């Protein structure tokens, strides 16, 4: 009942309270303000232009010009479910509609065709069992916002169309993409489902602990952010039942795996592997129960505030034991694992005299080889004194101290990396029923977008694939839009919202760009930081207006910076320090080829040459590519999360930085275009079968098209409310709904109509005994009656005196 | 909404009917309007029979023969279901498409929905139009359908 | 009306005819009224004589009995009638569903009628014998 529609609903009842208030939209008004980006004002003075206002807030008074100042909805629209039903479609508007619900604890909120979610901060009673057995099957409108509601309408077009939906979660980093993405995936695993290792549902959901805990750290957006993008499509078969389902996984910061900044953590299966959390295996992996131990994981912060590394290490192993996993493959991980944490430890020197690198000692080299299935000793020569050959040949040299800590981090960078991909391969080797798919579901997870006081390649990398896919975003939902409508022979005048990126995107991906001069410097044996400065500088300083010379630093303590970059959701100062390094990674084939022969069975996967790499940016813009396209086969469904403050605090709004993010987001336009044009579409064969019932009059095949047209016009549908395409019939916002709710109460009319003939006949069943019944009792009453006037008859009452002595 | 000849007298003859029911005098309680007229051949939902005058309860309004005649026009040209309409209504409570639709669901539509009937009266129509459900436990509800519309008594 | 039946009607009248006068008077009805317990009074007398359009002879008084005695149904009629209320056909009614064909259905009997159909109607543990009450009525016994 109600209790589950606790953080869902809006009560409206102590909200009727709210709807019920002194308005006026000729002197209420929403007016600038630095503080809560929009002030609650009244109109007072009159000048021209000069509107001199009263601040509600703090009942001051201000002056500001008529042309900033923005109409305020009447209290009948409080934490209105879909903002697109506002009669004022503005910044403020928007503001106060989210921020309303947020403070009330709704977290959801419709804005014409996509959703916004705005992160909570803290636990909600609204993801359980009871609630996902109210969403299921039904229509956006028929239940308060949630995410399952997303979800469900995904599943209902895809099997109604017949046609692959993807469900793309946008959102800066911290913004709540991951959390979502997982209860999308657990909704769909519990309506969806099919009739030691638990069924594939139940591996599904397991996957993510995994995954997560290689592929999330803190950081200092978010304690648990995702350091690795993924796609995850999941299978349906013909009775719309699950059918396996595979994942994709995109750039995985290796540069974290030795490396951290201060106040952030390596990923999270480092600490927990040294958690002690499972004692019995601290002597299989060889390592003491200390994190601040190793110099790859304790250079940053050790602990996270609402992150326990022990119980997460528990879920760790038990996901994997329900991942189908043998007590192999899943200590043969952690052994790799912890074999990286120790070649951290793994100590050199400069020789003596002939200042190179040495060993010293052989510990730390000892539990590496032993965990690796290599010999220590053939170990360290590959690292201290390699044989560079040449097409097959050998050139024996020693190196220094950095040239042997470089070889050591790319070997640990090289191993985890490698590692991370075989944890995926592995996941869909497990997820990969061969049961009949016709259609998918697509869920996106990339990595959000970021600015930290140091940004590199990584960021660039990042931020680029959300500029990317925000442009994926207005692309579809303003140009393809409005093409769809000119298609279908519908008059329409095209109108530009102003929502292209391919500037700053053009200024990256294409062959002018900076990528492909990064991969052109990867080429050049003497190519420098500097010189790659100097092409950059050549081809777009000045040239192009997103490119931009480092501004004045305008936050507390951040690194070097040679160039700006102005993305969509901000301006982000890169360093290009260590880039040509980073872009290409060295493969040592010395060691390569000593992992490649490794007694240790996952190893010897993990190295394997072949019979008889690019760049790393020249993979990502391919694979960035490749999945941009198979998106556009898709029908895409769009959740917008949206981080509500800085602090991790609930119930805390910035109003600066929410307005920030529905600009760069588009929000405001994705509602204009919702209502200035035709959102609901319906193929004339879809609308046939789903509507006929609204008249059902005529009926003597048909055509879908005339029978569409019968309906409407029998309807008497305002001609402006809709238009009949060439193919699809399209409708105005809110048309499409209230015709659902028409079917609906036909649907309830046909059915008291069948209830009313079961009446009618019971009836006519009884009737023949009560006409027959009307004889028996006439009969009964009327000798009844004769019985008594006798028996009380004076001449009766004589006749039976006189009876007896005749 | 002119009554024939055959119809203005066979509800001459079911009024007295059920006025004999309710004790003879001319009268026939509001609360037996809708069941008068089912007896007639017509199938008003409770909502038309409140419109045209009729109460909730027994003992609130009396009919003589005159009021009378004026409801009866009034439900008689309401709407009836159709064959159709009723296949369409039930083909949205049935997935495998087949024609077959759960006995719990059946009498789920029957008494939860719509202007709900009894338990008492989704028995009644079932021993009387012989509903039978198979081992899984299904019923075809077009079978079902065209059984309460051929009446009582059908051949 | 049988010849029986005639028979005893006429030895009745002769019986209650006192002074052999041919017609039975106030004064006769009184007297043989007396000799067995209670004189109708001059109150009721009247009115048993006001049951005659005229003259009361043997000819009047074996009319009079005709018209509240003739006009019935055989036993099995009514026995028919109630089987038309008891459809698992136990020979018996509830108390509760007979009073309330009675009295509120049909032609309804009067909340005295009620009173004398029922002083002495058979019913045991709710149960209203049809049969045995439909003999009764039957004044057999
Ligand atoms: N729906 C939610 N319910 C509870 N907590 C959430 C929710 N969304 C986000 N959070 C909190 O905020 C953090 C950011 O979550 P997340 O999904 O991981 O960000 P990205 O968008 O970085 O994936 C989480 O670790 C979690 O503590
Ligand atoms: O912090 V998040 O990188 O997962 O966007
Ligand atoms: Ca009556
Ligand atoms: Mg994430
Ligand atoms: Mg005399």
């Amino acid at each position: 009942s109600d209790p589950d529609f606790q953080y869902l609903a809006v009560d409206r009842k102590k909200l009727m309270k709210e709807q019920t208030a002194a308005f006026d939209g000729k002197k209420n008004c929403w007016v600038p303000d630095e503080k809560e980006g929009f002030a609650s004002a009244e109109i007072q003075s009159s000048k021209g232009d000069e509107i001199t206002v009263k601040i509600v807030a703090d009942s001051s008074t201000r002056t500001v010009k008529k042309d900033d100042i923005q109409s305020m909805n009447p209290p009948k629209f409080e934490k209105l479910e879909d903002m697109a039903n506002m009669t004022y479609l503005n910044e403020a508007s928007v503001l106060y509609n989210l921020r309303s619900r947020y403070t009330s604890g709704l977290i959801y909120t419709y804005s014409g065709l996509f959703c916004i979610a705005v992160n909570p901060y803290r636990r909600l009673p609204i993801y359980t069992d009871s609630v996902i057995a109210k969403y299921r099957g039904k229509r956006k409108t028929e239940i308060p916002p949630h995410l399952f509601s997303v979800a469900d309408n995904a599943y209902q077009n895809m099997v109604t169309d017949r046609e692959n939906q993807s469900c793309l979660i946008t959102g800066e980093s911290g913004a709540g993409k991951t959390e979502n993405t997982k209860k999308v995936i657990m909704y769909l695993a519990k309506v969806a489902c099919a009739v030691k290792e638990g069924s594939l549902e139940d591996q599904i959901i397991q996957a993510n602990p995994v995954l997560e805990a290689y592929g999330n750290a803190k950081t200092t957006r978010n304690n648990n952010s995702s350091r690795f993008g993924k796609f995850i499509r999941i299978h349906f078969g013909p009775t719309g039942k699950i059918a396996g389902a595979d994942i994709e996984t995109y750039l995985l910061e290796k540069s974290r795996v030795t490396y951290q900044q201060s106040a952030e953590r390596n990923y999270h299966i480092f600490y927990q592997i040294c958690s002690n959390a499972i004692p019995e295996l601290n002597d299989v992996m060889l390592v003491t129960p200390d994190s601040g131990l190793y110099s790859f994981i304790n250079q940053g912060c050790l602990t996270v505030d609402n992150i326990d590394d022990v119980e997460e290490f528990k879920l760790c192993d038990e996901a994997f034991d329900i991942l189908g996993f043998t007590k192999e493959e899943k200590q043969s991980m952690f052994k790799c694992t912890a074999s990286i944490l120790h070649m951290g430890e793994m100590k050199f020197k400069q020789r003596p005299r002939e200042e190179q690198a040495e060993s010293d000692g052989t510990a730390e080299a000892e539990k590496v080889a032993f965990l690796c299935g290599i010999n220590a000793g053939d170990l360290l020569k590959a690292l201290l004194k390699p044989k560079v050959k040449v097409g097959t040949e050998m050139v024996t040299k020693g190196q220094n101290m950095n040239q042997v800590v470089n070889s050591v981090g790319a070997l640990a960078k090289s191993l985890y990396d490698r590692m991370f991909n075989w944890l995926v391969r592995r996941v869909n080797k497990t997820l990969d029923t061969k049961a009949k798919r016709n259609y998918y579901i697509g869920v996106l997870d990339i990595a959000g977008f970021e600015i930290f006081d140091f940004n590199s390649f990584e960021q660039l990398c990042i931020n680029y694939t959300n500029e990317r896919l925000q442009q994926f975003f207005n692309h579809h939902m303003f140009i393809l839009e409005q093409e769809e409508y000119k298609k279908e022979g519908i008059a329409w005048e095209f109108i530009d919202f102003g929502m292209d990126l391919q500037m700053c995107i053009d200024l990256i991906e294409k062959p002018m760009g900076i990528l492909s001069i990064l991969e052109e410097e990867c080429m050049f044996p003497k190519a420098d930081d500097k010189s790659f400065q100097d092409k950059l500088y050549q081809n777009h300083m000045g040239k192009n207006r997103m490119f931009t010379k480092p501004g004045k630093p305008t936050r507390p303590n951040q690194g070097p910076a040679h160039f700006e970059l102005h993305h969509y959701a901000g301006n982000v100062p890169y360093s290009i320090t260590g880039w040509l390094e980073k872009n290409k990674d060295p493969i040592n084939e010395n060691v390569v080829a000593l992992l490649g022969a490794s007694k240790e069975p996952l190893v010897a996967e993990l190295f394997k040459a072949p019979e008889e790499f690019q760049t790393i940016s020249a993979v990502h813009r391919e694979s960035l590519n490749k999945l941009m396209k198979n998106l556009y086969s898709t029908h895409p469904h769009f959740v917008r999360c949206i981080i509500p403050n800085e602090l991790k605090q609930p119930g805390l709004v910035d109003a600066e930085l929410v307005l920030h993010q529905l600009q760069c987001n588009g929000v405001l336009e994705g509602i204009r275009i919702c209502r200035k044009g035709f959102p609901s579409r319906l193929i004339y064969s879809e609308f046939k079968q789903r509507y006929s019932i609204l008249a059902p009059n005529a009926i003597p095949f048909v055509d879908g098209k005339t029978v569409s047209e019968k309906i409407l016009a029998g309807l008497q549908m305002d001609p402006a409310e809709y238009r009949l395409g060439t193919t699809k019939v399209f409708f105005k916002a809110g048309v499409l709904g209230n015709l659902e709710e028409m079917r609906d109460e036909r649907l309830s009319k046909i059915i008291s109509m069948f209830q009313a003939h079961i009446r009618g006949y019971l009836i006519r069943k009884a009737y023949k005994k009560l006409q027959d019944q009307r004889i028996g009792l006439s009969v009964i009453q009327r000798n009844i009656r004769k019985w008594l006037v006798l028996r009380n008859w004076q001449w009766w009452k004589l006749y039976s005196k006189v009876k007896p002595l005749l | 909404p002119k009554l024939s000849q055959d119809e203005i007298d066979d509800l001459k003859d079911v009024f007295e009917l059920f006025d004999f029911w309710d004790g003879r005098d001319g009268a026939v309680d509001a609360f037996k309007l809708g069941d008068v007229c089912r007896c007639l051949g017509i199938n008003p939902r409770n909502e038309d029979v409140f419109a045209v005058g009729g109460t909730h309860k027994m003992g609130e309004k009396s009919l003589p023969f005159e009021e009378f005649l004026p409801a009866y026009e009034g439900l008689m040209d309401c709407e009836q279901g159709t064959f159709a309409d009723y296949m369409e209504a039930f083909k949205t409570f049935d997935r495998e498409g087949q024609g077959f639709i759960s006995g719990a669901e059946l009498r789920h539509v029957l008494t939860a929905l719509g202007e709900r009937l009894s338990d008492e009266d989704v028995d009644e129509i079932i021993k009387l139009t012989d509903l039978q459900e198979d081992l899984e436990g299904n019923v075809k509800y077009e079978d079902f359908v065209k059984k309460v519309m051929a009446g009582p008594y059908p051949d | 009306l049988p010849q029986k039946q005639i028979q005893e009607m006429k030895e009745a009248f002769s019986m209650i005819d006192v002074d052999r006068d041919g017609f039975v008077s106030k004064e006769d009805i009184k007297a043989i009224s007396e000799q067995l317990g209670r004189a109708p009074d001059d109150k009721e007398l009247t009115a048993m004589l006001k049951e005659a359009p005229g003259p009361l002879n043997f000819t009047m008084f074996l009319s009079i009995f005709s018209d509240k005695l003739s006009g019935t149904d055989s036993e099995e009629t009514i026995r028919n009638a109630f089987a038309m209320f008891d459809e698992q056909e136990t020979k018996k009614l509830n108390i509760e569903y007979i009073k309330d064909l009675l009295e509120n259905m049909g032609d309804n009997f009067n909340k005295d009628e009620m009173r004398m159909t029922f002083k002495e109607a058979p019913v045991e543990g709710g149960k209203f014998d049809y049969v045995k009450f439909t003999a009764m009525i039957k004044g057999s016994g």
